[PDB]
């Protein structure tokens, strides 16, 4: 599947060697192509960090057997 | 040096030299009695 985005990312860079531009499609292509090559990688990157120095330990908490989360949990 | 097994948070927010514990433990035995009458020579009165 990344085969598809990349040949025309190359094939852009590669033109003003050759004393040309690439034409609207090869460049639009490009940027949807290594869009979705990025795409599995963003979803998966996400997800909030750990809670802050001071938070609460909670009393809704069954026998947590602990006070403060800091960077604990 | 005894101890129990703590009875006091091992999170320690402070923690003090030494809190070493022993415990008092009550059991219950009826044992009850029965006669043991005297008489009291001081100003009268038997059946003490």
């Amino acid at each position: 599947s990344a085969v598809s985005a990349v040949f025309h990312n190359l094939a852009c860079r590669i033109a003003p060697d050759y004393a040309l531009e690439a034409t609207a499609k090869i460049i639009a292509t490009a940027k949807y192509g290594k869009e979705l090559l990025y795409k599995q990688t963003a979803i998966s990157r996400a997800k909030r960090a750990p809670y802050p120095s001071r938070m609460p330990t909670g009393s809704g908490n069954s026998f947590p057997n602990l006070n403060e989360w800091h960077y604990f949990p | 040096i005894p101890s129990f097994q703590n009875p006091n948070d091992w999170v320690f927010p402070w923690l003090t030299q030494d809190t070493i514990q022993i415990a008092e433990f009550y059991e219950v035995v009826e044992k009850k009695e029965t006669a043991f009458i005297y008489q009291d020579p001081v100003t009268g009165e038997p059946v003490s």
